[PDB]
């Protein structure tokens, strides 16, 4: 099992793709979370 | 008390000693930090061991924070350079349970150290960052690595860029501030394409230490010298203008406006002196600034770093 | 009569609190005061307390100062903002009990005749519960007295009510054990245990000595007990139990082994799995 | 392992906004907009998202 | 003046100790817990509260 | 720090929350939903939950202002 | 003038103590009032807390007798503790935490007795496993705002390091009240004694549990292992002939044999290595 | 203005039982008492008393207070047996004078002997500078069957309070059976 | 005459007043001081609380007394 | 004074209702001074059950400004 | 043995004592030589504050020692 387990990681890289939601819709949420408490 | 200190720093006068003894002693939570800084400033290096001995007392046993998150400064400004000479501080400083001593730790092993990669030095204080529960001490951690790496830039991207994507937003303010004042002379090609994604970091604060290490890292750099310019200029000039964005935000853009205009651009800063030497007075105007953080009218200390660039021809000595 | 007690942890931290608070006020050796709870079949809950003024002198066994009205009316005070709680017992934070108590007990029982003690140690340097608990009995014996009067032991233990535990589980950031599982399961067990046993011999031992001189008030009912104790060891080394033995172990093997097997197998088809999902795509990049 | 951390921190915030309707589309209009119907309330005329 | 009315509705059932699920009197239905005096004894399914 | 930021998601899960019917998955952690009031909603789903127990007309809890299933 | 760097220091026991006893008062908007010392303009520290009997209202509740607090104040000082009052708290369950338009009220007259007065709110249902969720509170006044100043004049960044939610902000925080940051004093004594909870006897470290109903617990996890791995060829044949987008929904109306095997893996082993390491120890420690 | 508090002590050994005076000898002990708790409310009334007594063992009755009927109700109940224990009795009562709530009080002892007593003078001494140097001033009506010739107790005021000092005084037994409350009317103001 | 308050923040007040005052009358003179609605403030002596129509004379009260303050409290 | 503080609630916009209800309940066991309501116990008059015109129900644990000797189902 | 008392003001007071005076004592003995009420006065030593229920010896503090006064007031 230790032997296996081993080179299983060897395959996995090239995963620089890391993005959690979005880049602006933070502008756009926070612009309607203030409309939304202006009222 | 400020005054004073910065006047008479490093020259040991005995009479100034004794006038900050007596006006710590007090007690008082708006004096006492500031007579200890000042006594830091005329201390400096002298490693004097009664006068350590006695400022370390009052700091075990008081009540107000105030004078704590004021000697972590002193104690640390008054052992520049020993390297190995200061362990017996440092294993006791680390030790201690107060968190404000443990942050105290950090600055005194990065000033010991100046310029000198030390395997144990690095090895200690990257792993307190990685380790400890308070989140200040976690900073000033990472926060120290610039003064010890500053000699050899082309390092500091190889580790700080991976810490940059810590979850936690403290650790990456603190690699962001590592990295713009350890390479900050230099308009390094790689360190550069690291900060705009921070440039854009939901946390507001992080934002800002983003923008103060960015115009630092460029201060005399133009368009055909780096291909950036333009973009930070732009960038500082929308966001400043900008009616919705974060105060403590554009507060840090409206300082990259000063810093990068500084003193008729004429000016840069010399933590490498051309003779090879270290040179004292910027490292520790730098240290100072990077405290304001705590408390705003020390950004003054930021002129001690600056130097002409100029060269002056003379013929006789009139 | 009562056969377990269960100890909230505020009365741990108030009480905590209370010893430094007199530190302040005197040289004062001990301190005293009220455990109140409530009780459910044959088991006491005890949840919360308050201090009251309490004086003594070394100077003899026979000269100490409690105060009745104090308690008397902050009891009222109590009553009026929670009705459920009952005065049920009281507490000091001596090492060990001390001459005075059976006296001082006679003093409170007025106020409820199943009053229990229960001792808080305020320094630990041990891996043993903080706690203890104590009734009082009256014991027949041969001769010299038709009657002692005695405390002796209820077994007591911590616990812990739905938001409390909450309130401490937020203040313990500093310090877990790394996983729960095979390695909690020994380091936090079976060393734990064998220390507590090796201490309890070396207490034996040392009453032992102050028994074959000293002092050495002999009493035979500890050398009864003795008696039994040892007579009590099994003999390992029969026959018919060793056969038992192994017996048992090499049949306990056989689900290890199936187990690992398992196991093995498993992480293979993982292996494979994600060898196929590497092969069929690095190919897209030309 | 980080990243993975971080969604989980982020998934609290992100999950307590609103939800959203389900309709039905009767037929398009000019100009990207179409008419939709939500089953126990009147047809609505409504605008398309740039996708 | 300071006084506030109540919401009539039907207990369906218990779910653990301190959480039950109870229906409104118009249509809707509810998870919510109950005050700690209250004899929880007493509330067989199909009790008003 | 894994493990407690992993059980830091249970606030979510307070005491006053409304109850529907699941109705399908359009794909992983989001679904359509029914609620008692008598509308249908295209939601969100949490993370940590068994993803075993989803049968096709079981009964779910959501939360009261997101409407969020929990 | 106020500033934007004051901070509030809470003992442990004044926090076991609310969270007590605003759980308790579950329905309703419980009191209590609190004490302690204003070590210097810039922090100050909360010591000890104490209940309050009231009469409730249904909305809220009104302290009944001031003779009450008059006693206790002095009742205490027999034992040290002479500490003075500074503030005052109430729960709001599962509300979030604002002062009401009558709380202010209330808080009014405690900053006309002293200036430096605090409120403090806490949430007793929301609170989870940490995060316990409590405020701190003090009121403006609007003449500061007819001159077109702000207050809490500012020289630190270390303020502005928490944002308000939604919710705390459609009431009226920065236009009536502003906030102010806590942290925790502690000492080491009491946490050397308090993760003692959960601690257990010695002796139960040595225990054999049943050697008979130890053999009927594994070869009865045996059998859903037989019937389980009976069930896992099936699933490793049908790996491929499916488009993988919808594989995710293959799983979630049906348990899959693969995850739900290897917990019983993982039970077995753990059970059996420590039944046999305990036997050994006995056969060694005794006779 | 002073302001005052005073621990009473009150016998009740077997020679209490003694009725050599012209009522029972508890009725004279008793109204001496109710003469000298009113005289020390009138004096100032935030001045309090507490009750305590001696037997093979002491107790104490009442925690010092400014009421009256606990002490009067209590001493009522009182019945007397066994016998005297002076110097635990002071010591006790030393202790109770503290934990005091007016810290700025002066302290007052009022001890009845109804009864002899074996005390040992080393040790009467030793307590007595102890309680000089704590600054407490006892008063001790000697009566009934009397401390012999004073012989003690004379030593007792020499050691403590009574020389270089007018904090303490003795009272000797009125032998007249005539109501010794009366007589020492005079001794307890003309101390 | 002068009379004493003190409260339980530790504060002390002094009043310059006479026996024929009456307590609506001190109460005025505390607002006066200090400016709080008579309504909230209470006044305790003696472990008695006290009222409006009565009289500094008719409490029995001496010379530099001291009474205690203390406030109404409620929620809302 | 208090006069024309009740004048104030009245107000005007009135919701109409249905009196569906009129009921007698007694006090808890043990009824503590601390926290506890003053409404939901320790009112000796009668409680009522309305039906509102937005078809709604509401228990009332005291009645408001009428007397209920004069309210039938 | 005597001690010295030296306060913000400046001004250092002799204060007479013993190791087993009590800190109480020395306190009052303020009191009485300079006026200034008990539980207005903190007492540093260079250090920690000094503490009531303890005595000199306790402090380990010796003929000719110095130490620093400053005031407690509360409220205002």
């Amino acid at each position: 099992h230790n032997m296996s387990v081993k080179a299983m990681r060897f395959p996995p890289k090239s995963y620089n793709k890391d993005l959690e939601s979005a880049e602006e819709r933070r502008e756009r949420e926070q612009q309607d979370l203030e409309f939304a408490k202006e009222m | 008390s400020l005054g004073l200190g910065l006047a008479a720093m490093g020259t040991a006068r005995q009479d100034v000693y004794d006038l900050l003894k007596t006006n710590l002693y007090q007690d008082d939570a708006v004096t006492g930090e500031a007579a200890g800084l000042a006594l830091g400033l005329v201390m400096l290096g002298s490693k004097n061991a009664q006068a350590i001995e006695d400022m370390v007392g009052y700091a075990q046993e008081t009540q107000h924070e105030k004078i704590l998150r004021g000697l972590a400064v002193g104690i640390a400004l008054v052992m520049y350079g020993r390297m190995e000479e200061a362990d017996a501080l440092i294993e006791s400083l680390c030790r201690d349970k107060d968190p404000i001593l443990r942050r105290s730790g950090m600055y005194t092993v990065a000033m010991a150290y100046c310029g000198s990669g030390n395997n144990k030095a690095i090895r200690r204080l990257l792993h307190v960052a990685v380790s400890d529960v308070n989140d200040d001490v976690r900073r000033a951690a990472v926060e120290s690595l610039g003064f010890i790496l500053f000699r050899t830039p082309e390092q500091c991207p190889s580790v700080v860029s991976l810490l940059s994507e810590s979850y936690n937003p403290h650790v990456r303010y603190g690699a962001a501030m590592a990295l713009g004042i350890c390479c900050a002379g230099t308009g390094n090609k790689e360190a550069i394409n690291l900060l705009e994604p921070m440039t854009n970091d939901p946390v507001n604060y992080v934002r800002q230490g983003a923008l103060i290490a960015s115009a630092l890292i460029m201060i005399q750099q133009t368009e055909i010298t780096c291909p950036k310019v333009n973009q930070f200029r732009q960038l500082y000039s929308k966001v400043i203008n900008d009616k919705h964005d974060d105060v403590m935000a554009k507060f840090g853009a409206i300082l990259a406006q000063g810093i990068l205009d500084a003193g008729g651009h004429n000016v840069t800063i010399s933590l490498q002196s051309r003779t090879g030497h270290t040179h004292m007075p910027s490292v520790v105007g730098v240290l100072v600034f990077t405290q304001f953080w705590f408390w705003f009218p020390l950004s003054h200390f930021l002129s001690l770093a600056y130097t002409p660039t100029c060269v002056i021809g003379l013929n006789k000595d009139l | 009569a009562v056969q377990k007690v269960v100890v909230h942890p505020l009365v741990l931290l108030s009480v905590v609190d209370h010893f430094n608070r007199i530190g302040k006020v005197g040289n004062q050796k001990r301190v005293v005061g009220v455990l109140l709870g409530s009780w459910q079949k044959k088991v006491l809950d005890v949840s919360n307390s308050f201090a009251v003024p309490f004086d003594e002198d070394d100077k003899d066994d026979s000269v100490w100062f409690l105060d009745h009205d104090y308690l008397e009316n902050m009891y009222g005070m109590f009553k009026k903002v929670n009705a459920r709680e009952r005065i049920v017992g009281w507490y000091h934070t001596g090492p060990k009990l001390h001459k005075n108590d059976i006296a001082i007990n006679e003093l409170m029982k007025r106020y409820c005749p199943n009053s229990v003690l229960v001792i808080i140690d305020v320094k630990p340097k041990d891996l043993g519960l903080p706690t203890e608990a104590y009734i009082s009995v009256e014991e027949v014996h041969d001769d010299g007295t038709p009657t002692s009067k005695t405390f002796e032991h209820v077994t007591s233990e911590i616990g812990a009510e739905e938001a409390e535990e909450v309130g401490v589980e937020h203040l313990l950031r500093d310090i877990k054990d790394t996983t729960v599982g095979t390695l909690s399961q020994r380091i936090t067990n079976q060393v734990h245990g064998l220390k507590g046993l090796n201490s309890k011999l070396l207490d034996i031992r040392s009453y032992l000595e102050k028994v074959a001189t000293g002092k050495l008030p002999i009493n035979h009912q500890i050398i009864y007990q003795l008696q039994d104790v040892f007579n009590l060891l099994p003999d390992v080394s029969l026959q018919e139990f060793v056969k038992a033995f192994y017996l048992k172990t090499n049949d306990q093997m056989v689900v290890v082994y199936l187990a690992s097997l398992i196991r093995s197998v498993v992480a293979l088809h993982n292996l494979i799995n994600n060898k196929i999902a590497n092969r069929d795509a690095e190919k897209k990049e030309g | 392992l980080n990243a993975k951390v971080r969604l989980l921190r982020e998934e609290l915030q992100l999950l307590q906004e609103q939800g959203s309707y389900v309709g039905e589309v009767v037929r398009a209009m000019d100009k990207k907009k179409v008419l939709v119907k939500v089953h126990p309330e009147g047809k609505f005329v409504v605008d398309v998202d740039k996708n | 003046l300071q006084s506030v009315g109540q919401i009539v509705g039907e207990v369906l059932k218990q779910l653990t100790e301190e959480k039950f699920i109870v229906k409104a009197t118009n249509g809707p239905r509810y998870v919510v817990g109950c005050r700690r005096q209250l004899d929880k004894s007493k509330l067989k399914p199909g009790t008003r509260v | 720090e894994f493990l407690h930021a992993q059980e830091e998601v249970k606030r979510i899960q307070s005491i006053p929350l409304v109850i529907g019917q699941f109705l399908e998955a359009v794909d992983q952690n989001t679904a359509i939903v029914g609620s008692t009031t008598g509308s249908n909603y295209y939601v969100r789903i949490l993370s940590t939950i068994d993803r075993e127990l989803l049968k096709p007309n079981a009964s779910v809890a959501l939360h009261k202002h997101s409407n969020a299933l929990v | 003038a106020v500033d934007t760097a004051e901070q509030v220091y809470i003992s442990s026991l004044a926090l076991l103590k609310m969270l007590k006893h605003g759980r308790a008062g579950v329905p309703m908007e419980v009191m209590g009032l609190m004490l302690g010392e204003f070590v210097d303009d810039y922090t100050v520290r909360v010591i000890d807390v104490f209940a309050m009997p009231q009469s409730g209202t249904g909305v809220s509740v009104e302290a009944v007798d001031p003779v009450f607090q008059a006693k206790m104040l002095d009742m205490l000082k027999q034992t040290g503790r002479p500490e003075m009052v500074v503030g005052w708290y109430h729960s709001h369950p599962g509300f979030g935490c604002w002062l009401s338009g009558v709380d202010i009220n209330t808080q009014q007259s405690f900053e006309a007795l002293s200036e430096r007065a605090v409120a403090v709110v806490v949430d007793p249902i929301q609170s989870v496993k940490g995060k316990v969720v409590i405020d701190a509170f003090r009121l403006i006044n609007a003449n500061m705002m007819v001159l077109g100043h702000e207050p809490r004049q500012t020289t630190s960044n270390l303020g502005h390091l928490n944002k308000p939610s939604i919710q705390a902000l459609i009431h009226g925080l920065n236009r009536h009240y502003y906030s102010i940051t806590i942290n925790y004093r502690k000492n080491e004594l009491e946490q050397k004694m308090l993760l003692n909870l959960h601690k257990k006897s010695w002796m139960e470290g040595l225990t054999l549990q049943d050697y008979s109903e130890h053999c009927k617990h594994n070869e009865s996890v045996v059998k859903e292992m037989l019937e389980l791995a009976k069930n896992y060829n099936k699933a490793v044949e049908e790996e491929d002939k499916m488009t993988p987008e919808q594989l995710a929904i293959k799983n979630v109306g049906k348990q899959d044999p693969k995850r739900h095997l290897e917990e019983h893996v993982d039970v077995l082993m753990t059970s059996n290595i420590v039944q046999c390491l305990a036997a050994m120890l006995d056969t060694v420690v005794f006779k | 203005m002073v302001l005052e508090s005073t621990m009473v002590c009150v016998d009740n050994s077997e020679y209490m039982r003694n009725g050599d005076f012209l009522p029972t000898r508890l009725q004279a002990q008793q109204d001496a008492v109710n003469i000298v708790c009113h005289s020390k409310t009138r004096s100032n009334p935030e001045n309090n008393v507490g009750l305590i007594t001696l037997a093979n063992d002491c107790e104490v009755l009442t925690t010092l207070t400014p009421d009256t009927g606990r002490i009067l109700s209590k001493l009522h109940t009182v019945q007397p047996k066994g016998k005297i224990t002076f110097c635990t009795g002071i010591r006790v009562a030393h202790l109770a004078l503290k934990h005091r709530q007016g810290k700025n009080h002066k302290m007052r002892i009022i001890a009845f002997v109804g009864s002899p007593v074996e005390d040992n003078e080393k040790d009467l001494v030793k307590l007595a500078k102890r309680l000089k140097k704590e600054k407490v001033n006892v008063d001790i009506i000697n009566f009934g069957e009397e401390e012999v010739n004073t012989e003690k107790l004379t030593a007792f005021v020499n050691t403590l309070n009574g020389k270089d000092g007018t904090g303490s005084h003795l009272v000797t037994v009125p032998p007249g059976p005539s109501l010794a409350d009366a007589l020492i009317s005079s001794p307890i103001l003309a101390g | 005459m002068q009379i004493f308050v003190k409260t339980l923040t530790g504060k002390t007040i002094t009043l310059e007043v006479e026996p024929s005052d009456t307590i609506e009358n001190v109460k005025a003179k505390i607002q006066d001081k200090e400016g709080i609605p008579p309504d909230q403030q209470r006044l305790i002596f003696a472990g008695k609380q006290l009222e409006d129509g009565r009289t500094l004379s008719d409490y029995n009260i001496q010379r530099e007394s001291t009474l205690h303050l203390v406030l109404r409290l409620r929620g809302g | 004074e208090n006069s024309e503080k009740i004048k104030v609630n009245k107000t005007l916009p009135y919701l109409v209702s249905n009196v569906i209800e009129l009921l007698d309940v007694d006090p808890n066991d043990q009824e503590e001074d601390g926290a506890n309501i003053d409404l939901d116990s320790q009112r000796k008059g009668k409680c009522a059950v309305i039906k509102t015109s937005t078809r709604q129900t509401y228990f009332l644990p005291v009645i408001g400004l009428v007397d209920a000797e004069k309210l039938k189902p």
